[PDB]
């Protein structure tokens, strides 16, 4: 499912692999 | 417990106070988080409702605004937002379309609460009578000084009840702000609260 990004705390599609908003990877 | 919080783009003009304001909320200062490839420090500021805490991660640039429109990044997936403008500075006001115009662009229509800052500086430029965007665009305005953390809650209380759909939640304490580095004379205050009422039957 989504995942929140860890670096600007936004929350991504399920299947996005790095942050829409700021690019940090998805661990 | 799944935690709430909303992504909260702050902007308008440098120098129209934003970060000032943002750092009011001592543990949102504290708790920070630096973005490097947007250049941005986001503060997550918990404010504790009636119906639990809502956190606003607020989104303040590190002063790109002075130079150009934010890039993409900056507004994608906010959820609300505070347009900021100076009093005392009339251009800052003049500009405030042109932010509420980048905003829509990325974001469509979320809640936004314009702000007109720095009230506490005597001689007020952009009074009550002049202040009509909001009005003109479904948005919500207050007067705030972020030096004095006067109507500091304001935005936030606005666009909680908005986001969460409740007009009755409450903020039940307010949360650990910075010591106001001015005082804002009651008196003006009041003054400027019964201007903006005023001008709100115009
Ligand atoms: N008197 C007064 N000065 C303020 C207030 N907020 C910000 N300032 C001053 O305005 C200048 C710019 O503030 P800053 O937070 O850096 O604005 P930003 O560029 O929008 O982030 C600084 O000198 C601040 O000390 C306020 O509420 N009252
Ligand atoms: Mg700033
Ligand atoms: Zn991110």
């Amino acid at each position: 499912g989504t995942w929140d990004c860890d670096t600007c705390l936004v929350q991504n599609k399920p299947e996005a692999v790095k942050c829409v908003a700021c690019e940090t990877p998805k661990p | 417990e799944p935690q709430v919080q909303f992504k909260l783009v702050l902007v308008g003009d440098g120098g129209t106070g934003k970060t000032t304001f943002v750092k009011r909320h001592l543990t949102g200062e504290f708790e920070k988080k630096y973005v490097a490839t947007l250049g941005v420090e986001v503060h997550p500021l918990v404010f504790h409702t009636n119906r639990g805490p809502i956190k606003f991660n607020v989104w303040d640039t590190a002063g790109q605004e002075k130079f150009g429109g934010l890039r993409d990044g900056y507004y994608i997936q906010a959820q609300c937002a505070i347009i900021m403008f100076d009093v005392t500075s009339r251009v800052t006001y003049k500009n405030v379309p042109n932010w509420h115009r980048d905003l829509v662009r990325v974001c469509e229509n979320i809640p936004i609460v314009l702000c007109g800052n720095k009230v506490d500086i005597k001689d007020r430029k952009v009074k009550a009578k002049s202040i009509v965007f909001h009005r003109k665009k479904n948005l919500q305005y207050y007067d705030i000084s972020a030096k004095s953390n006067y109507n500091f809650e304001k935005p936030f209380l606005w666009l909680a009840r908005k986001l969460i759909g409740d007009p009755n939640l409450e903020f039940v304490a307010m949360p650990a702000l910075a010591p106001p580095e001015v005082v804002m004379d009651p008196a003006l205050a009041a003054q400027y609260e019964h201007d903006l009422e005023v001008a709100q039957t115009t």
